[PDB]
């Protein structure tokens, strides 16, 4: 389906920053393993993929304090 | 296949 929108991107970026994680180091690698495509940039996800990643980041951010 | 619904470390 269609590419990730800027509101979803900004929600993901907010959570990455809160978690002390990055696209390059953390999330792009994980998305590539989970979705089994080769994802090399944050704008290259689909909206459906991004929503799945955002749900996972919310769980992480809700679970515990960042050390 | 691991999934975003799984208790994946991050």
């Amino acid at each position: 389906i269609t590419p990730v929108n800027d509101e979803t991107m900004q929600e993901i970026n907010t959570l990455l920053i809160a978690l002390d994680k990055t696209w390059d180091d953390d999330l792009l690698p994980l998305c590539s393993q989970i979705f089994r495509r080769d994802i090399r940039a944050s704008s290259e996800l689909t909206q459906a993929e991004a929503v799945k990643a955002l749900g996972f980041l919310k769980q992480k951010a809700a679970e515990q304090k960042v050390a | 296949w691991m999934d975003f619904d799984d208790d994946i470390p991050f």
